[PDB]
């Protein structure tokens, strides 16, 4: 990976093999999406997330694997279509903090994605991509959250200043 | 004839304004890196607390 | 529509081309008319006519420099609207009849002044070196007075849009997001360049299937 | 001219916002406290060990 | 509270072909399994 020329270290790596063809995808040190073909061990294409999103908060692959699901250190959610080689949509919600992880759930199907991050109190935020809403939000608290705060954030822009949490309850691991 | 020099100056201004974009990117890169490093330091601090 | 490889005699009927867009040079009225300027006393001196760009299409034969295809010309709307047509046109030579040796050509005839209407010239190739006729697909071109041609960069992106028409592996949600890619192709309008003595035009001729060609 | 003034104002806004939002100086406190805690841990844990 | 372990940096779900179970690796460089 030092052959990139900028000497970038691999952040996160996810590989997949379709009966059609097999390949791998990884995030650079500058959080840049690069999909290398497993067959030829060469780079098929290089995708780059907008600098306004900060860095890559997670890595996930679509069911058809024609699309990449990546979170943002700016506390945004970005799904991109590798087919047309562009960014499909950019989403945000809650307290607008950093996204712990992002993945595509099984029972939720490809039409819904599970993302840990966003609002503080909320442990895991599951939102349906097409629906543009969060169907199920698991939160640790003694009371029900605000409906206006839980509503999907769209009109917001890159001007938002990053606010995270240094608490010990932040970093965690999840497998589904 | 006086319009021409103004046009040229406008072009030079366009290039000069075109440099600040790349400058801004190179800038913001440090902000993103600072964010990531901050996250890592937070996790590490939590581990130290444990 | 379906893509498939189908040879010359195997392929049946005559070619047709839809033509749409261009690139404003901005040196004149947006129709490329009269070469506008504050010096226009000279424009009265040079008798500069205001020309409304129209188009004409005929094919240079085989690069054998013979003449085969038909010249054809359409109606006139604003070329200051940049004359975006997507207008189809055709001539009477089949693909079975079409010699794999052949080349397209076009002459943009504007409408300028007394006994005056402009003329610009361009030429290109019909089929692929892979024998597929323009890959039976969308394209974009560039041309100067002589010895100029087309490339693919953003036109290569547009060619990937033609790969959406060329039936790369596809799905239904991908189609809805291909409506979102109608929004994306709408976003593709952001293009900018300011060359001179040469011009660009966006011309899509996507067909169902990839041609192939041979002799009879 | 308004565009040039907008250029200067844009550079000014960018630099001012960048300097005000994160000066990276705030992390030095948590770094010092973390280092001290690291010393206390490296001492007490080994001692108890 | 008998169990003593640091924060979990990694976790994986698995099946033993007999009974299911989970494995975990913490930030202290320790691993454990629960069935």
């Amino acid at each position: 990976l030092k052959n990139f020329g900028k000497n970038e270290y691999a952040v996160r790596m996810r590989a997949f093999v379709n009966e059609e063809k097999s390949l791998l995808v990884a995030l650079t040190n500058l959080s840049r999406v690069i999909i290398f073909d497993i067959r030829t061990l060469e780079r098929l294409q290089i995708i780059e997330n907008s600098p306004r999103h900060g860095a890559v908060s997670s890595i996930c692959i679509d069911e058809e694997c024609c699309v990449l699901i990546l979170g943002t250190t700016r506390g945004i959610i970005d799904i991109w279509d590798i087919r047309f080689n562009v960014l499909i949509r950019s989403w945000s919600f809650g307290d607008h903090a950093p996204i712990t992880h992002v993945e595509v759930c099984q029972f939720y199907g490809k039409n819904s994605v599970i993302v840990v991050g966003g609002s503080s109190k909320t442990f895991l935020t599951i939102w349906n991509f097409v629906k543009g809403h969060c169907q199920y939000a698991f939160i640790n608290s003694d009371e029900q959250p605000s409906m206006e705060h839980f509503l999907p954030i769209e009109k917001g822009l890159e001007e938002l200043n990053f606010c995270g949490i240094r608490s010990l309850n932040a970093l965690s691991t999840i497998s589904v | 004839m006086t319009d021409d020099d103004l046009d040229g100056e406008l072009v030079r201004l366009q290039e000069k304004k075109v440099q600040l974009e790349n400058e801004k990117l190179q800038k913001l890169s440090d902000q993103n890196l600072m964010d990531l490093n901050n996250i890592q330091f937070n996790k590490n601090l939590q581990s130290l607390k444990l | 529509n379906n893509i498939t490889f189908c040879v010359s005699q195997d392929l049946d009927v005559p070619l047709k081309v839809k033509i749409k867009s261009l690139e404003g040079h901005k040196p004149l009225l947006k129709p490329s008319q009269k070469i506008l300027n504050p010096e226009l006393m000279l424009i009265g001196s040079n008798v500069f006519p205001s020309s409304d760009l129209i188009v004409s299409l005929q094919v240079f034969d085989k690069e054998r420099n013979r003449n085969l295809t038909l010249p054809i010309y359409t109606p006139y709307i604003p070329f200051r609207n940049s004359r975006t047509w997507d207008y189809w046109l055709t001539l009477p030579i089949r693909i079975k009849q079409l010699t794999f040796s052949s080349h397209l050509r076009i002459i943009l005839w504007e409408y300028n002044g007394s006994k005056q209407i402009p003329f610009f010239n361009l030429e290109t190739s019909i089929f692929n070196l892979k024998d597929c006729t323009l890959k039976r697909g969308f394209e974009s071109l560039k041309f100067r007075y002589d010895v100029i041609d087309h490339c693919e960069v953003v036109t290569d992106n547009k060619d990937q849009e033609n790969l959406n028409k060329y039936f790369q592996g596809e799905f239904t949600r991908l189609p809805w997001l291909d409506e979102i890619t109608i929004s994306k192709l709408r976003k593709q309008r952001e293009n900018r360049t300011w060359p001179q003595g040469t011009f660009v035009l966006n011309l899509e001729f996507p067909m169902l299937e990839l041609p192939v060609v041979f002799i009879e | 001219n308004i565009e040039m003034a907008q250029l200067e104002s844009n550079d000014t806004i960018n630099h001012s916002k960048t300097e005000l939002s994160l000066m990276s100086q705030d992390e030095s406190i948590n770094d010092d406290y973390g280092s001290i805690y690291s010393r206390f841990v490296q001492i007490k844990d080994r001692l108890d060990q | 509270s008998l169990y003593h372990h640091d924060i979990i940096n990694s976790i994986s779900t698995c099946e033993v072909d007999e009974t299911p179970l989970l494995v975990a690796c913490d930030n202290s460089g320790l691993i454990g399994i629960f069935q």
